[PDB]
RNA sequence: GUCUUGGGUG
C-alpha cells in the first residue's frame, strides 16, 4: 500500500548472524545480574534486579523477536538478505531524536522497561494500511505491515534503546509520534496512475539497454512466445 | 426544462399509438402511470387530485408560505396572491376561484370522510367527488369504465355524497 | 489498435460503453475519472452558513 | 508518370549548394535503395570489402 | 384537471452569491421561476405544496467554470387539460363567432359550428348574449362544456371546445 | 442510496495530493470571480495563494465526494480531512 | 462560453450504444434524397438541389447559412442526406460475418438449424457477451446440413461475391448469393432466433449490414479546398459518391430496356465496388479506387486508422494553441524550478486575467501599456466575451476595466508553465516551471534538471505550454513543479543530482 | 501552425494525474465544438435554429430532449465518418445498464 | 490552400 518514492534500504537486524549474537543483543534477564541493564545508565537500576512481573514482559518481547527471526529466515528471506526497501528510516529518526534532545552525558535514563514494551506495542498497533472493522480487513492490514513491524521491533528492543541508543522518554516517544506520521505519509494516495507510472519505469529503462537478455528477451516476455531463442 | 421521474423511454424498434389521449378509455399519457414514483425513486400509487383535495392543499400551501413569509404571524381573491408574478396571481386568482365556485366538500373533514369512503381507479374516484351525479346512469355513460369491472356501488356512494354535499 | 475492425464490431454487436476509462473520456473532451477527477467537489452549506448576514444573496 | 509507385524515388535530388564541399560530396553520392522498410541491419554494415 | 407532479429544476449559482444566506435564495429563485409556468408535458404549474420547504441537498461545483449545480427535487400540483376531458368554467367574452369561456389559468372558445340551434345570438340585448326559448348564456354563466381540441404552444397554450354534445353547454 | 453515514466512512483521513490540487484551483477561480473570502486577507492578492491561507486554516467551505469502485462515495468537508 | 447560448442543459457523454444506421432510421434522420451526380447546377451560382452539394446538408460557407438549421459556418455542425441505391450491395465491412450468419441460419425459412433440444447449443445459448455466444453457436450450428426440411449452403467468399454451394442428391449446383435475396433471408430471422445468434433487436440487425440506402455526409465532412485564389478540386469521397451516383443510375438504364445479363451484373457490380471502397478501399485481391492523378482514393477506413489518422492523430493527441518552441541554452544563475523565456515569446503568449478588487490598478497599467511593450497585455474580454484587439485599437488611454473583465495580459515572471522535452519517456520528462523573463531568443534551464528531461544544450529544444485557467495553474504548481518531482518512483532514487562543473569544482 | 501535443504527451500528463490540463489541452487549446444531440435516437441529426430557439429530430420527430455537447471537431467529424459506413455511434448522456 | 517526393535537426 505504499508509494515507490517513499521507501528506503533499510537492514532487518533480527535476520543477520549466529544465535549467539542475536541472543545478546537482544535477551535482557533481570535476575541474572550481569547480563542485566547496565546499571549506569537508569536511575531505578537498583529497583530492576530480580523482578518477576517484568521478567515475564522482558520473555514474551525476546520470544515474540524469535517469532520474527524465525518467520524472516523461513518464509520471507530464505537466502538471508536482510536489506531492503522500506518506507520510514528509523536510523535517521533515532539520530535526530539524539540531536534534538542531546543525548550526551550517558545520563541516567529515567525510561522504564514495561513503558518501552508498551509503548512499542501500541505503535504496531497504530499503523493504518486499511481501515475498517471487519475481520478480513484486519487480516490484510497485518498482513500488509509484517515486514515493517519485524523492523520496527528489530530496531526498537529494549537492550538498544537503552544501551545502544540511550534514549530517554521524551526522545522513545518523539520517535513513536514520527514513525506514526512518517508512515502515514509512505502510503500512496487514492487517484495514482500506476498503471502508466509502472508501464513508464519498466519502459524508460529499455530505452538504455548464452542467455537471451536485453530488449530480445523482454519482447519474448512481453509478446508471451509459445517457443523461445 | 421541466422535467420529472419519467427519464430514457428508449427506443424500441417497435412504436405504438399509445400515446393518444382518450379519457374516456383510460388513456392519460406516458405521465401518469398508474404506479407513479417519487423524488426517491421509491414506488407510490398515482395521483388524480379532485378539485376538494386540490383545493385543501392549495389554501394550505399559500397560507403556510405567507406563515412563512411573516416570521411566523382568508379569502381566495386574497390567498392567490402568495404567488410571484402578475400571470403567476393571475392564474392562482382564477384556479381558486374555480375551485371556490365547484367546491362541494368545502372542509376537510368531509374530504377525509370521502377519503375512507372511497379507499378502485383513481380517475373516476376523483370524478365522484367532482362530479355530482343523480343515479347510476348518469356516472355510468359520463364516465364509461364503471361498467367493465363490476365493483359499482355508485347507489350508494353518490347518495351519501350528496347527503354530505353542503348547501349552496 | 484494429480501430476500423473494433467500431464494425462493436457496431454489430451493440456494445455499450460505459466511458468509465480514460481514453474514452480523453477523445470526449471530458475530465477523466483519473487524479484530481477521480472525485467530485460539492458546494458545503454546514460550514457556508457561518458567515456574517451581511455577505448575503440580494 | 503514371506510375510514380512502383517507381524508384528520390533518384534525382536538388543539387546542394549550401558549401562547396557538400557540392562536391553530393556529385559523388551513392544509394542502396533497401528501403527503411525491414530491420535487417546487414547491408547498413561497414565492410571489409568497402577498402 | 390538477395533478399532483414530482418534478425538478437544475439551476446554476455564480461565487458571487456564495453566502451565509444560500439556500433561502435558491428557495426564492426556484419559486419565482416556477410558479406560473406552462410545459406541454405537463400542464400549467398554478402553486407548489410547502413551497418554503424544497429541500435545496448539496449543490455540485461544475469542473472549468465554479458555478454550483442542484438537483432541487419536490412535488407540485399541476394542470392539465386532454381532449375529451369534460371541464366547467364561466363564459368572460362575447362574441358573434362564439365566446370566450375561462378554464382554470386558461381561456376556452367555442366556434360558432359547434353550438346547439336552438342558440340563437344577439347583438342588440341588455345585456348583450345568446338566448333561446327559456334559456339565456349571460355574461358569469356556467358552460359544463367538453373539451375537443387543445393547441401546444410553449408559452400560453388555448383550447378550443364544443359544447355540441349532449348533457353539455348551458346549466 | 449511495450516500455513507459518517460513522462507517472507511477511507483515509488525509487530503490527498489530487484532492488538495484540485480544491485549491476551485477555490482560487471562485476568489477571482469575486466570492467572499473566509481568511482575513492581510498582504497577499494572488487568489491562489489566498486560497492556501484559506486550506491551511480549515476555512474552505468545499466537500470531496470520493467514489468508490461500486458506485457508493463518502462525503468529506475540506475542514476535518487532514492536511499536511 | 465562447458558444452560442443554447437552451438545452449541458451535460456529459456516460454510455456509447454502437449499432447499425437501420434503413428505416436512415431515411428518417436525412434531410434530403439524393439523386443527382453532377456536382454544380450547370457551371453556374446555386446548386442542384438533390446533389452532394446541396444547401440542405449544411453550410462550409463564411458567408452563407445552412438552408436546414438558420446557422452560419461559424455554428452549423452540418445534417446527412441520403441515397436510394438501385440494388442492395454488401457492407465490405461486414462481410464475413454475412458469410458466418449464412452458414448458421436455414437459408430459406430463417429458423436455426439447432433447438434448445441439442443440449450442446442448449448451453451455447446461456452466454451472456453477444460475440462469445454468437462464437459457441456458430461452432456447432454451422454444420448441420438441414432444417422445414431443406438442406443448406456451404458459403464461401470470392472476392465481394458469396458463393453458396448446395450439394443436391454428385453435381453440387453452386449458385452466386446477392445482397438482395441474402436479404430477403434475412429479414425473416424472428427476434429470438436473432438473440440467440448475438444481434440486438433495436440496435442491430442483421440485414442492416446490407446496404439499401445510403447517407451522403454533409460537406463539412468532405470541404473542398483551393489551388490557386481561384481553382477548387472536390475532396476524394466527393468523387467517390459522384461515381457512385453514375452507377446507380446506370443501374437504372438496365431494367428499364434490353440488357443480356452481362450488363446488369457488371452494371450493378460496378456500384458494389464503388459503395465498398467508398469505405475501404485497402480490399485484398483487387485494385484500388484510384484517381486520375494514380493515387489510391482516400477511403473512410483510411480517414480513420493510423499514426495519422483520426483516432490517434486529432483525438489522443493534436495540435494545441498557447505553445511556444526554443533552442534551450543554461544558466548557472537561475533556480531549479525557474524557466528563462524571451521577450518576444513572453509577448506573444498571453494568459487571461480576470479583473478583480485586486489586481485591477495592474491590470489598467497593463492595459496603458499596449500589446507592444512588457509587461503589457494583448485583448480586453467584455463580460459577454466580445474581444478588444488592444492593436488596431488606437485609444488605449480610454479603457476603463469592469469588474469581472477579463484581460488576456502578457506572460510575466513566476507564471507556472509547463515545460517539455520529447521524447516524453516519463513522467518527469514534462515539469511545470515559474517563469522568468529574459533577453535573446532561448530558453534558459537550470543545469540539474538536464538530466530529467535527457537534455543537452547542443541545439535541442523544448516545448512550454501555458495554463488558461486557475485550476489549471494550480494543478501545474502542485502536482507537476520541479520540486516535488526530485525523486522518483522508478527506482525510490532522485533523478536530479549535482553535474558536469558543480561535481567537479566540489569534488 | 501550432504544436503537437502527441501520445507520450498524453501519457506523461496521465502519469502526472493532471486531467484538467489534459482536457484544456485538448478541447480549449484546440479543436473544441458543440454540437446537439438528440435524447432519444442519439445521433447528431438534430436540426437547431439557435436564434429562432427550435430543434428538431425529424427521424424520431423529436423538439423537447435534445442536449447540447462539448466535443472535439475531430469526434464530430469522427462520427460523421462512421455514420458515413452505416455505422450508429449512438452519443447517449446518462447510464441504463 | 492541398497532396507526394527529397534533404535534414534533437
Ligand atoms: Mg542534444
Ligand atoms: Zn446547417
Ligand atoms: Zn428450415
Ligand atoms: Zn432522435
Amino acid at each position: 500500500g505504499l508509494d515507490g518514492t517513499q521507501v528506503e534500504r533499510q537492514t532487518i537486524d533480527t535476520i543477520p548472524g549466529s544465535d549467539k549474537a542475536f541472543h545478546k543483543r537482544y535477551y535482557v534477564d533481570l535476575m541474572d545480574e550481569k547480563n542485566s541493564i547496565k546499571p549506569d545508565v537508569i536511575e531505578y537500576a537498583a529497583d530492576i534486579l530480580g523482578d518477576v512481573e517484568l521478567q515475564k514482559e522482558l520473555n514474551s518481547e525476546y520470544e515474540q523477536l524469535v517469532s520474527d527471526r524465525k518467520f524472516l529466515r523461513e518464509i520471507v528471506f530464505v537466502n538471508g538478505d536482510h536489506n531492503w526497501p522500506l518506507p520510514v528510516n528509523l536510523r535517521r529518526i533515532i539520530q535526530n531524536a539524539q540531536q534534538i534532545f542531546h543525548l550526551d552525558r550517558a545520563k541516567a535514563s529515567d525510561l522504564t522497561i514495561p513503558e518501552i514494551i508498551h509503548g512499542v506495542r501500541d505503535l504496531c498497533k497504530k499503523l493504518f494500511v486499511l481501515r475498517g472493522e471487519n475481520e478480513l480487513i484486519k487480516e490484510a492490514q497485518q498482513n500488509a505491515t509484517s515486514l515493517f513491524q519485524c523492523l520496527v521491533r528489530a530496531r526498537l528492543a529494549t537492550r538498544r534503546i537503552l544501551e545502544e541508543f540511550r534514549l530517554n522518554r521524551d526522545a522513545f516517544e518523539w520517535v513513536l509520534g514520527t514513525i506514526e506520521a512518517q508512515f502515514q505519509r509512505s502510503l500512496v494516495h487514492p487517484g495514482e496512475m500506476v498503471g502508466v507510472i509502472a508501464a513508464q519505469s519498466i519502459g524508460e529503462p529499455a530505452t538504455q539497454m548464452n542467455v537471451t537478455l536485453g530488449v530480445p528477451r523482454l519482447k519474448e516476455i512481453l509478446n508471451v512466445a509459445k517457443n523461445i531463442k | 426544462v421541466s422535467t420529472s421521474t419519467v427519464g430514457a423511454r428508449r427506443r424500441r424498434a417497435k412504436q405504438q399509438v399509445d400515446d393518444e389521449e382518450n379519457a374516456t378509455l383510460l388513456r392519460l399519457g406516458p405521465e401518469f402511470a398508474l404506479k407513479q414514483y417519487d423524488h426517491d425513486g421509491n414506488e407510490h400509487d398515482l395521483i388524480a387530485l379532485s378539485l376538494s383535495e386540490s383545493r385543501l392543499l392549495i389554501r394550505e400551501a399559500l397560507k403556510a408560505r405567507s406563515r412563512a413569509r411573516n416570521g411566523g404571524v382568508i379569502d381566495d381573491d386574497e390567498l392567490a396572491k402568495v404567488t410571484s408574478g402578475a400571470v403567476a396571481n393571475g392564474v392562482v386568482k382564477k384556479t381558486l376561484d374555480y375551485l371556490n365556485t365547484f367546491a362541494r366538500f368545502k372542509d376537510e373533514e368531509t374530504c377525509t370522510a370521502v377519503d375512507q369512503l372511497l379507499h378502485l381507479h383513481p380517475f373516476e374516484i376523483a370524478q365522484l367527488s367532482s362530479l355530482g351525479c343523480e343515479d347510476v346512469d348518469e356516472a355510468i355513460t359520463l364516465i364509461p369504465s364503471l361498467a367493465a369491472k363490476k365493483e359499482v356501488n355508485l347507489q350508494r356512494i353518490l347518495d351519501e355524497l350528496n347527503r354530505l354535499e353542503d348547501p349552496y | 489498435e484494429e480501430t476500423v475492425e473494433i467500431l464494425f464490431e462493436a457496431g454489430a454487436a451493440a456494445e455499450l460503453d460505459d466511458c468509465r476509462g480514460v481514453s474514452e473520456n480523453v477523445m470526449l473532451g471530458q475530465l477523466a475519472p483519473m487524479g484530481t477527477g477521480a472525485f467530485d467537489v460539492m458546494i458545503d452549506e454546514k460550514l457556508l452558513t457561518s458567515l456574517p448576514a451581511d455577505y448575503a444573496p440580494t | 508518370q503514371k506510375k510514380a509507385m512502383s517507381s524508384r524515388a528520390g533518384v534525382s535530388q536538388v543539387l546542394n549548394r549550401y558549401t562547396y564541399s557538400s557540392t562536391l560530396s553530393h556529385l559523388r553520392r551513392t544509394n542502396t535503395p533497401i528501403g527503411r522498410d525491414g530491420k535487417l541491419a546487414k547491408p547498413r554494415q561497414l565492410h571489409n570489402t568497402h577498402w | 384537471m390538477f395533478f399532483l407532479k414530482d418534478l425538478s429544476l437544475i439551476l446554476t449559482l455564480h461565487p458571487s452569491y456564495f453566502g451565509p444566506q444560500m439556500n433561502q435564495y435558491l428557495r426564492e429563485k426556484l419559486l419565482t421561476d416556477v410558479e406560473g409556468t406552462c410545459t406541454g408535458q405537463f400542464g400549467y404549474i398554478v402553486t407548489v405544496l410547502d413551497g418554503m420547504n424544497i429541500d435545496v441537498g448539496k449543490g455540485r461545483i461544475i469542473p472549468g467554470s465554479g458555478s454550483a449545480e442542484f438537483e432541487v427535487k419536490y412535488r407540485a400540483v399541476v394542470w392539465k387539460p386532454f381532449k375529451g376531458e369534460v371541464v366547467d368554467a364561466i363564459v368572460s367574452n362575447v362574441s358573434p363567432i362564439g365566446f370566450f369561456a375561462d378554464v382554470g389559468p386558461l381561456n376556452v372558445f367555442v366556434s360558432t359550428r359547434l353550438i346547439p340551434d336552438n342558440l340563437v345570438y344577439n347583438p342588440s340585448n341588455s345585456p348583450p348574449a345568446y338566448m333561446s326559448n327559456d334559456e339565456l348564456i349571460t355574461k358569469g354563466s356556467k358552460v359544463r362544456l367538453k373539451v375537443v381540441g387543445t393547441r401546444t404552444d410553449v408559452n400560453e397554450i388555448y383550447a378550443i371546445g364544443s359544447i355540441k354534445e349532449d348533457f353539455l353547454g348551458a346549466i | 442510496e449511495l450516500a455513507i453515514l459518517k460513522e462507517e466512512r472507511t477511507t483515509t483521513p488525509y487530503l490527498t495530493k489530487y484532492e488538495r490540487a484540485r480544491i485549491l484551483g476551485t477555490r482560487a477561480l471562485q476568489i477571482s470571480m469575486n466570492a467572499p473570502v473566509l481568511v482575513d486577507i492581510e498582504g497577499e492578492t494572488d487568489p491562489l495563494q489566498i486560497a492556501m491561507k484559506e486550506l491551511s486554516q480549515r476555512k474552505i467551505p468545499l466537500v470531496i465526494r470520493r467514489y468508490l469502485p461500486d458506485g457508493s462515495y463518502e462525503d468529506w468537508g475540506c475542514d476535518e480531512l487532514i492536511v499536511d | 462560453s465562447q458558444f452560442p447560448y443554447s437552451s438545452a442543459p449541458l451535460r456529459s457523454v456516460k454510455e456509447v450504444q454502437f449499432g447499425l444506421l437501420s434503413p428505416e432510421e436512415i431515411r428518417a434522420i436525412s434531410v434530403v434524397k439524393i439523386e443527382y451526380p453532377e456536382i454544380m447546377d450547370e457551371s453556374r451560382q446555386r446548386p442542384r438541389e438533390g446533389g452532394l452539394n446541396d444547401p440542405k446538408l449544411g453550410s462550409i460557407d463564411r458567408n452563407f447559412k445552412c438552408q436546414t438549421c438558420g446557422e452560419g459556418m461559424a455554428e452549423c455542425p452540418g445534417h446527412f442526406g441520403h441515397m436510394e441505391l438501385a440494388k442492395p450491395v454488401f457492407h465490405i465491412g461486414f462481410i464475413p460475418k454475412i458469410k458466418k450468419v449464412c452458414e448458421c441460419i436455414c437459408m430459406n425459412c430463417g429458423k436455426l438449424l439447432l433447438d434448445e433440444t441439442n443440449p450442446t447449443m442448449a448451453q451455447a445459448i446461456r452466454i451472456r457477451d453477444p460475440k462469445k455466444r454468437f462464437n459457441a453457436v456458430w461452432q456447432l450450428c454451422k454444420t448441420k446440413m438441414v432444417c422445414c426440411g431443406n438442406t443448406q449452403p456451404v458459403v464461401r467468399k470470392d472476392g465481394m461475391k458469396l458463393w453458396g454451394t448446395w450439394k443436391k442428391s454428385a453435381q453440387p449446383e453452386r449458385k452466386l448469393l446477392t445482397p438482395g435475396e441474402i436479404l430477403n433471408v434475412f429479414k425473416h430471422i424472428s427476434p429470438e432466433d436473432c438473440f440467440r445468434l448475438g444481434f440486438n433487436e433495436d440496435y442491430a440487425r442483421p440485414e442492416w449490414m446490407i446496404i439499401t440506402v445510403l447517407p451522403v455526409p454533409p460537406p463539412q465532412v468532405r470541404p473542398s479546398i483551393a489551388m490557386d485564389e481561384t481553382t477548387q478540386g472536390q475532396d476524394d469521397l466527393t468523387h467517390k459518391l459522384s461515381d457512385i451516383l453514375k452507377a446507380n443510375i446506370n443501374v437504372q438504364k438496365l431494367e428499364m430496356d434490353g440488357s443480356p445479363q452481362h450488363i446488369i451484373n457488371e452494371v450493378e457490380q460496378l456500384l458494389q465496388f464503388h459503395v465498398a471502397t467508398y469505405m475501404d478501399n485497402d480490399i485484398a485481391g483487387q485494385p484500388q479506387a484510384l484517381q486520375k492523378s494514380g493515387r489510391p482514393v482516400k477511403a473512410i477506413r483510411a480517414r480513420l486508422k493510423g499514426k495519422e489518422g483520426r483516432l490517434r492523430g486529432n483525438l489522443m493527441g493534436k495540435r494545441v494553441d498557447f505553445s511556444a518552441r526554443t533552442v534551450i541554452s543554461g544558466d548557472p544563475n537561475l533556480e531549479l524550478d525557474q524557466v528563462g523565456v524571451p521577450i518576444s515569446i513572453a509577448k506573444t503568449l498571453s494568459y487571461p486575467e480576470t479583473v478583480t478588487q485586486y489586481n485591477i490598478h495592474r491590470l489598467t497599467e497593463y492595459v496603458r501599456n499596449g500589446p507592444n511593450e512588457h509587461p503589457g497585455a494583448k485583448y480586453v474580454i467584455r463580460d459577454n466575451g466580445d474581444r478588444i484587439d488592444l492593436r488596431y485599437h488606437k485609444r488605449a488611454g480610454d479603457i476603463v476595466l469592469q469588474y469581472g473583465w477579463k484581460v488576456e495580459r502578457h506572460l510575466m515572471d513566476d507564471d507556472p508553465v509547463l515545460f517539455n522535452r520529447q521524447p516524453s519517456l516519463h513522467k518527469m520528462s514534462m515539469m511545470a516551471h515559474r517563469v522568468k523573463v529574459m533577453p535573446y531568443s532561448t530558453f534558459r534551464l537550470n543545469l540539474s534538471v538536464t538530466s530529467p528531461y535527457n537534455a543537452d544544450f547542443d541545439g535541442d529544444e523544448m516545448n512550454l505550454h501555458v495554463p488558461q485557467s486557475e485550476e489549471t495553474r494550480a494543478e501545474l504548481s502542485q502536482l507537476c513543479a520541479v520540486p516535488l518531482q526530485i525523486v522518483s518512483p522508478q527506482s525510490n532514487k532522485p533523478v536530479m543530482g549535482i553535474v558536469q562543473d558543480t561535481l567537479c569544482g566540489v569534488r | 501552425g501550432g504544436l503537437r501535443f502527441g501520445e507520450m504527451e498524453r501519457d506523461c500528463m496521465i502519469a502526472h494525474g493532471a486531467a484538467g490540463f489534459l482536457k484544456e489541452r485538448l478541447m480549449e487549446a484546440s479543436d473544441a465544438f458543440r454540437v446537439h444531440v438528440c435524447g432519444i435516437c442519439g445521433l447528431m441529426s438534430v436540426i437547431a435554429n439557435l436564434k429562432k430557439n427550435q430543434f428538431e429530430c425529424r427521424s424520431c420527430k423529436n423538439k423537447t430532449n435534445i442536449y447540447q455537447l462539448h466535443i472535439p471537431y475531430a469526434a464530430k467529424l469522427l462520427f460523421q465518418e462512421l455514420m458515413a459506413m452505416n455505422i450508429a455511434p449512438r452519443l447517449y448522456t446518462e447510464r441504463s445498464g
